[PDB]
């Protein structure tokens, strides 16, 4: 389904106009929703926990993959109809958001990647996914390529993500050379414990980890981030990390790991601390990723994780594209624009708010309070979720420093709500344009979700015990 | 049509006996219910009615246009798509026992008396060598499940479907 | 907080200072064979602020010394490059700008205000003209940060954006292609941030009207 | 074994790139006369020169192409083998390349100056 | 390797020649600090084994030595004229075509980038 | 291996110095992806096994697309189409 | 050839024939690839062949708008052009017929023989009428192009007049920042030479759909030293009526004549009622007129320029002011030609 809509893609864009792209965009929009509302009949295969190799052992599927999966399509319908649908009618916001000729095949190219690491059965499958993801992200990346800022993004992007998927290799080919092999299916708890292959699992893990940007190297990343347009870092922050994490969490190969654990302690810290010292938007909601991508790496450390770590990680992405399309629909409400793709940098911008759009505020604040772990919101269960799993192995310390990261994220989250509920005299110099009413219904059920799918936790638990068990 | 390797014999995919565990692509387009073809249809109209009602709930440009006979026949070629490949995989768990499939497991029954009756093989015969329908049958075993990834059909007439 | 410090403004050409040309150097077409003179002064006089002195002449004359040049008759100013030596900044941040401020009075030359920022060439220079508007008076012409225009080796190209978030020094400098002495009289150069939207001339100058506003 | 010969050597080219490295600390620091460039004067009256974008991508689209038709030697060699499903395979193959190439044929990305 | 991607790179650099564009070169004395306390870091960690190394340098002691030939043996179970190209065309065609199909969409990556960042399209 | 290990620690080292010589780092980059080929081939040799041959030329196919996406990011970044745009529309 | 047959040789090919491929090929005859830089035949010693290409240039229509670039080409090659013929080709190429690519590039000519031949310089002059031009058609490529050219001009300078049509031209493509840019530079000079009615005309318009702004430019008009003209009245007679100011709208007009003694023209008061979208403000509109203005009215009665455009009935379900901006936009289409 995938496949067909890359190709017809190229063969359409190609024979299209510049001005088509919007229609693509809305044509893909609508083709993968029947994708997801028409081929969901598919759950039936996975009663059971029943799990299948496909494609000669080289991919795996069960409702993990495919609950990623589906979560991967929501994910993309909504970024894909942030392009194709255009927010207010007016020439600047056509200058703003207006998408590239290629940018929803390079989307669409991505996702493939993305997916191929997350149903990955082999390392010679898991590279060429971890390959194809990388080339497309760099491409996304650089294909705004009219500014310096993004420019050098896109160089130590690309730099990095270079050695670190030479490191990957290097670790890959080391266990071939170890085992005469190329996937997981000849690792048991004797092969585990007669030979010491863990040190290749290690690095194997914290190449796939930097690439998503775990401390002590997430400056690069949170760069990238800072500097990217911002339609294209809602995009790169969210769907490779999912892919990375989704296949370490399926790996299992970090069972009560000293490496993982102070990685995942280190990453806290520093996402938590770091926060405090941030006075830019974009740079404060990287550390925010960076303080989840610790709070999910915390699963790793233990087994039967899957129901925390799928609950966390879809509150996540729910909130993560929330928030940033709060942050989109608060550009109408500043008076100056500081750049052509990072149109709000600053904190201090959003001073005020709640007298443009209060409502858009209260959306902020719940998603906010969600981030914090504010009952009822999902935020909050995630985390309990977290704090259950970690205490039911005997992780103290871990819960620990993971409430009190929590703690601290908490002043930097309600640094943002305190900014926007203060007073700016400074009256608007546009008025009355309405804004879509299609994103907007969007980010409202975003929103909704967010406040009120603590109705349906029993409902996903029976799910997931029947399906999961 | 000897096979080469051991398969599971009679497996339980669901709640309903097996057909087939590799269904060829012109057996799973033979044993498509009507409702498959009313779902083609669906698709088929749902893409093109999905533009307008998009169009229709915010303009491109401001002012409603309803979008050029280009993108309608584009959007019923993919709409013919999706509902095809849903049909497909729709029909495939009928074969795997996953969904009600008497209807289909009766024909398959009555299929193979008569094929027997005729003095043919089971699943046919192939042009591929032993090894190659292994690997066909290995490649194609349970690719439905990658719908939402890439399209990929049994062509092969190999005889690991996973019956007596 | 303790969160990085934000302000409205940053001086990048003080002067008005005892020290203040040690902040920047000059450079004239000496170093190729021409003969254009540079020279910084600094007058310090009373009712009034002390400001800088830049002038000189600018003899477009080729320099019969050699031949590889073809064209010659420049003299500039710029502040001193930015010291990065093992742990400090490194450059200066304009991201929060969007203008740079300088008062001066002018004469009928034709300066260019030359910014040198991070780049992948060497030769790149983000310059925009310095609009006198009235000669022999104070300006406080306003450049907006997001119009000086790219050039390399004196030609405009491809139009990148300029990375505020590394810049390395700002200066004026003379590329006009006419002989003849020139002057400029600067005492300050600073970066201001946004202003909000007015519709008063200014209070540095003013015309007669009621003055509905109560005096103090 | 690599694992053990990477880790042991890192430490000491390491240093050894540390202290060379250290050595350009304070040199040449290029005082040559940069007098011209930081104002906007230009000395070449030539050199103009052009690329249009079409010549630039023939030359790095010749390396993807390249490696298309150097990825169906592997087939040439195992064709009998392999012969119809591999057939059908480099048949998808092959269509999957031309809609690139259909790509790059329709965008008249590779049409050098008219 | 040579053909393509070495003429790519030379080609590049002589694009940059021409038109005579010297690169800036930044300093890498900001990065100095981080490798000091890194590959401190590492020696440290190489050095504390100290007595355990007497039990693992002793590995890379056998490994290096080396000290025995292969014997290389000879059978007739092979007929057919088959070569490592052969055998890789076999098994990238039918055992992991699908990795062949995913290279394809690699090599359809690899044209559509360059082409879309490099050119001004309309 | 010996070769290949010691081939991809120099590179590697000498991308981590450098780190701003974007030619030089692209350079490093094909000469640890080298390195990493011949110690692949080496030990698939050693086993007389096919899957590190077949990686090694995925990893081969790989290497020449990132080489060719790195060099378009580097055409872009250098700005090497060139200008001589004056006086145009 | 005799000049004087080259009169009627050249007069048949153009204004009879119009062989533009026949055209070209008689003059590298005559005269000789004057790439050759043997000759450059002075318009002035005989105008007839330089008046039938320049008579056959200042005629094409739309459909051959592009023939008169060829023709303008050979104009400039083979003659000598005085630099007075330069403001006539920009305003044919732009504000003639439909094509405005032509008159950037007729500027990019003067700048190109000034630096590198020698010909005289272009002026500010061009450069204001031509960011007028540009906001228009709402032409983005034409804005950004020329603002760099400026940028980098060693030869003319930014003043008023450039200032004033380059604020025009970024309200036309709706930039928030530029708009903000150009009036800080036009704001910190003295009033003698700085803001002026045009500086208000193009401020009012582009604070069309902010009632706040759009009074407190008002204040600036005082403040600057400045009277409102009759154009600037307009704009802020629009500005009230577009966002549901009806009624404030006819005290501005029934008090202006007293206020400053300018009379109000067919050009105010129909402009009141056309942007007065209630049937009874529209009405009331209509009351001080028959009794105040009669026979002026009765002219715009015939002219079809009232127009009778208002809010839906059953339109209470959105916004009073979100029907404002959708009543106002449709009728600045209909007053746009
Ligand atoms: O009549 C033949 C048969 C009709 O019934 P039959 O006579 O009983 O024969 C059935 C078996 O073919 C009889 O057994 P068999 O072994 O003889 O069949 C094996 C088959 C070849 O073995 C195969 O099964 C090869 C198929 C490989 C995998 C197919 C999966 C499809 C994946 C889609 C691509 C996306 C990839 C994802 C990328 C990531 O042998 C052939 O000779 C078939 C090739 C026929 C023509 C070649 C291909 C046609 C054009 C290709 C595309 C269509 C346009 O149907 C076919 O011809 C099937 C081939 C069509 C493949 C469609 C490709 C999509
Ligand atoms: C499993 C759980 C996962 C996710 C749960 C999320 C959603 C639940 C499922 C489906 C949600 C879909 C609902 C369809 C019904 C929504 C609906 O009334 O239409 C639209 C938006 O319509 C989407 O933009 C429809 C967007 C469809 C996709 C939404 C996905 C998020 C809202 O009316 P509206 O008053 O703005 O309608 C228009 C009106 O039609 C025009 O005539 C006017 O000109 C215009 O101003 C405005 O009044
Ligand atoms: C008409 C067809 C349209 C279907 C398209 C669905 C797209 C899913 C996409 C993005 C995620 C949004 C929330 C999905 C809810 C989980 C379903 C489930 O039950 O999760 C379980 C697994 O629970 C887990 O581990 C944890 C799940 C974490 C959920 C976190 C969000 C909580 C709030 C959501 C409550 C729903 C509000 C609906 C209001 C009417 C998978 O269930 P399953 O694999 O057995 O198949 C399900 C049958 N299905 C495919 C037809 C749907």
């Amino acid at each position: 389904m995938l496949i067909l809509a890359i190709i017809s893609l190229i063969t359409f864009v190609s024979m299209s106009k510049l001005s088509d792209n919007r229609a693509i965009i809305r044509l893909i929009n609508i083709y993968l929703i029947l994708v997801l509302v028409l081929d969901s009949f598919l759950y039936l295969l996975f009663l059971n926990n029943q799990t299948y190799t496909v494609m000669g052992e080289l991919l795996i599927f069960n409702s993990f993959t495919f609950y990623i999966d589906m979560l991967i399509y929501f994910i993309m319908i909504v970024i894909s109809s942030l392009y194709g649908y255009n927010l207010y009618n007016n020439n600047l916001y056509k200058t703003l958001f207006e998408p590239k000729k290629e940018l929803i095949i390079l989307f669409l190219i991505n996702i493939l990647g993305a997916l191929l690491i997350v149903h990955s059965n082999d390392f010679i499958t898991l590279f060429v996914a971890i390959e194809l993801q990388s080339y497309s992200i760099y491409l996304i990346t650089a294909i705004y390529n009219s500014s310096y800022k993004a420019s050098k993004a896109s160089m130590l992007y690309f730099f990095m993500g270079g050695i670190l998927s030479i490191l990957i290799a290097y670790s890959i080919n080391t266990y071939y050379s170890v085992l005469n092999s190329y996937t997981l299916h000849s690792l048991d708890s004797l092969i585990i414990n007669t030979l010491d292959l863990n040190l290749i699992l290690i690095a194997l893990s914290l190449g796939l980890l930097f690439k998503i940007g775990i401390a002590p190297l997430h400056k690069w990343l949170i760069s990238i981030y800072e500097n990217t347009p911002i339609l294209i870092t809602i995009y790169i922050s969210l769907i490779p990390k999912i892919s990375i994490l989704s296949y370490l969490v399926l790996s299992n190969i970090s069972i009560n790991s000293l490496v993982i654990s102070i990685l995942a302690i280190l990453t806290l810290l520093v996402g938590s601390v770091g926060g405090l010292l941030q006075i830019k938007i974009k740079r404060l909601l990287a550390f925010s990723g960076l303080t989840n991508a610790g709070y999910m790496m915390l699963l790793l450390l233990l087994n039967n994780n899957e129901f925390s770590y799928l609950y966390y990680i879809t509150q996540y992405s729910i909130s993560h594209l929330a928030i940033f399309m709060i942050i989109i629909f608060s550009i109408y409400y500043i008076n100056y624009i500081n750049n052509q793709y990072n149109p709000i940098i600053y904190v201090n911008q959003l001073k005020g708010l709640i007298h443009d759009n209060a409502y858009l505020v209260l959306s902020m604040a719940i998603v906010v309070f969600s981030f914090i772990g504010i009952p009822p919101l999902l935020g909050f269960f995630g985390k309990l979720n977290i704090l259950m799993s970690i205490l039911n192995n005997g992780y103290y310390f871990i819960s620990i420093v993971l409430i009190v990261a929590s703690l601290i994220s908490a002043l930097y989250y309600l640094y943002l709500l305190n900014v926007s509920i203060q007073d700016k005299n400074n009256i608007l110099i546009n008025s009355n344009e309405t804004v879509s009413s299609v994103l907007s219904y969007i980010l409202s059920s975003l929103i909704i979700l967010i406040t009120f799918g603590f109705i349906y936790n029993s409902l996903i638990i029976d799910i997931f015990n029947v399906y999961f068990n | 049509s000897t096979p080469l390797v051991k398969t599971s014999v009679n497996y339980s995919y669901g709640d309903y006996p097996l057909i087939d565990a590799d269904p060829h692509f012109k057996r799973v387009v033979g044993y498509m219910r009507p409702s498959d073809y009313g779902v083609i249809g669906l698709a088929t109209a749902a893409l093109p009615a999905g533009i307008c009602f998009a169009e229709w709930l915010d303009p491109v440009k401001g002012k409603f246009a309803r979008p050029s006979v280009k993108f309608l026949r584009v959007a019923t070629m993919l709409g013919f798509a999706v509902g095809f490949g849903a049909a497909y995989a729709r029909s495939s768990l009928r074969f795997f026992g996953v969904t009600e499939n008497a209807r289909e497991y009766k024909k398959d029954e009555a299929q193979m008396a008569a094929r027997k009756a005729a003095g043919l093989e089971p699943y046919g015969t192939s042009s591929l060598t032993p090894e190659l329908q292994e690997i066909a049958a290995k490649n194609s075993a349970h690719s439905i499940a990658g719908l939402f990834i890439f399209p990929w059909f049994n062509f092969v007439n190999h005889p690991y479907h996973g019956r007596e | 907080r303790l969160r990085p410090t934000e302000t409205t403004e940053q001086v990048l050409v003080n002067f008005t200072k005892p020290n203040s040309l040690e902040t920047v150097l000059t450079k004239c077409d000496e170093e190729l064979g021409g003969y254009s003179t540079v020279n910084l002064a600094l007058e310090r006089p009373t009712t009034g602020k002390p400001y800088g002195r830049f002038f000189g002449n600018l003899s477009l004359d080729l320099p019969k010394d050699n031949k590889m040049v073809t064209r010659s008759g420049f003299a500039m100013f710029r502040t001193l490059d930015q010291p990065s030596s093992m742990f400090k900044t490194n450059a200066w941040n304009w991201e929060q700008y969007r203008h740079l401020e300088l008062r001066v009075r002018g004469d009928r030359r034709k300066y260019f205000v030359n910014v040198q920022s991070a780049t992948p060439l060497a030769s790149d220079l983000y310059q925009h003209r310095l609009f006198i508007q009235t000669p022999g008076e104070w300006e406080t012409v306003v450049i907006p940060i997001d119009d000086f225009i790219l050039t390399n080796k004196g030609v405009v190209q491809e139009q990148m954006a300029m990375d505020t978030a590394n810049v390395y020094t700002v200066g004026i400098g003379l590329i006009d292609r006419q002989y003849g002495p020139y002057n400029l009289d600067i005492e300050y150069i600073k970066a201001v941030a946004h202003p909000p939207l007015e519709f008063k001339p200014k209070k540095e100058y003013e015309v007669e009207k009621e003055t509905i506003l109560l005096t103090p | 074994n690599t694992f053990i010969i990477f880790i042991i050597l890192i430490p000491i080219v390491g240093f050894a790139l540390l202290a060379v490295n250290i050595l350009l600390a304070v040199y040449k620091p290029y005082n040559e006369k940069l007098g011209a460039f930081e104002c906007g004067l230009t000395s070449f009256n030539q050199t103009r020169l052009a690329f249009n974008a079409a010549f630039i991508l023939v030359a790095i689209l010749f390396l993807p192409f390249d490696l298309e038709i150097s990825t169906l030697l592997p087939y040439v060699m195992s064709i009998y083998l392999v012969s119809n499903y591999g057939f059908t395979i480099v048949l998808l193959f092959l269509l999957i390349l031309i809609i690139g190439f259909v790509y790059e044929i329709n965008t008249n990305a590779l049409k050098i100056n008219k | 390797y040579i053909g393509a991607i070495a003429v790519l790179f030379l080609f590049i650099i002589t694009l940059l020649d021409i038109n005579s564009t010297e690169l800036s070169v930044k300093s890498n004395i900001r990065d100095l600090p981080l490798v000091l306390i890194s590959l401190i870091v590492l020696t440290i960690s190489g050095l504390m084994i100290y007595s355990n190394d007497s039990i693992l340098i002793n590995k890379l002691l056998e490994a290096f030595g080396n000290d025995y030939n292969t014997i290389i043996t000879q059978d007739w179970f092979n007929i057919e004229n088959t070569t490592l190209l052969t055998t890789i065309g076999n098994v990238l065609l039918t055992n992991n075509a699908f990795i062949l199909l995913v290279l394809a969409i690699v090599l359809l990556l690899g044209i559509i980038g360059p082409i879309s960042i490099t050119m001004k399209h309309k | 291996m010996f070769i290949g290990t010691i081939i991809l620690v120099l590179s590697f080292l000498g991308f981590v110095f450098n780190r701003r010589n974007i030619i030089l780092a692209f350079i490093c980059l094909e000469t640890m992806l080298l390195g990493i080929n011949l110690i692949l081939l080496r030990n698939s040799v050693l086993f007389d096994d096919i899957s590190g041959s077949l990686f090694a030329i995925v990893i081969i196919i790989l290497a020449g697309v990132e080489s060719a996406i790195g060099l378009s990011l580097l055409v872009s970044y250098y700005r090497l189409r060139g200008v001589i745009n004056s006086y145009g529309i | 050839i005799p000049y004087s047959a080259e009169t009627a040789i050249a007069q048949n090919v153009l204004q009879r024939h119009s062989d533009t491929a026949n055209f070209y090929t008689f003059m590298n005859r005559q005269y000789g690839n004057t790439a050759d830089k043997v000759t450059k035949q002075d318009p002035q010693i005989r105008p007839h062949t330089y008046q039938v290409i320049h008579d056959y240039i200042y005629s094409c229509e739309s459909e051959r708008a592009d023939l008169a670039w060829e023709m303008y080409g050979l104009l400039h090659k083979f003659y000598v052009v005085p630099f007075a013929d330069y403001y006539k080709a920009i305003k044919f190429f732009a504000q003639d017929v439909k094509r405005q690519d032509y008159a950037l590039l007729t500027f990019q000519q003067i700048r190109k023989n000034h630096d590198l031949h020698g010909q005289p310089a272009a002026t500010s002059e061009m450069v204001a009428f031509l960011f007028h031009e540009f906001a228009k058609t709402k032409y983005k490529r034409g804005i950004k192009r020329l603002h760099e050219v400026v940028a980098l001009e060693t030869s003319f300078d930014v003043n008023r007049d450039v200032l004033n049509e380059m604020m025009a031209a970024y309200v036309s493509v709706e930039d928030l920042n530029r708009v903000q840019d150009c009036w800080a530079q036009l704001q910190q000079l003295p009033p003698s030479i700085g803001a002026n009615n045009r500086s208000v005309d193009v401020l009012l318009s582009y604070f069309k759909d902010n009632i706040h702004y759009t009074e407190r430019t008002w204040q600036g008009i005082p403040e600057f030293g400045l009277l409102p003209t009759l154009e600037n009245y307009e704009q802020y007679l629009i500005n009230n009526c577009r966002t549901g100011n009806y009624r404030r709208a006819l005290e501005i007009t029934k008090n202006m004549e007293i206020d400053s003694g300018l009379k109000p023209t067919a050009k105010i008061i129909a402009a009141v009622y056309n942007y007065t979208f209630t049937e009874q403000r529209k009405l009331e509109v209509e009351q001080w007129a028959e009794k105040a203005h009669p026979e002026m009215w009765l002219e715009l009665k015939e002219g079809d320029k009232l127009k009778s455009l208002c809010l839906p009935a059953n339109s209470d379900n959105d916004n009073v002011e979100s029907l404002l901006k959708q009543a106002s936009a449709d009728m600045d289409e209909e007053m746009s030609g």
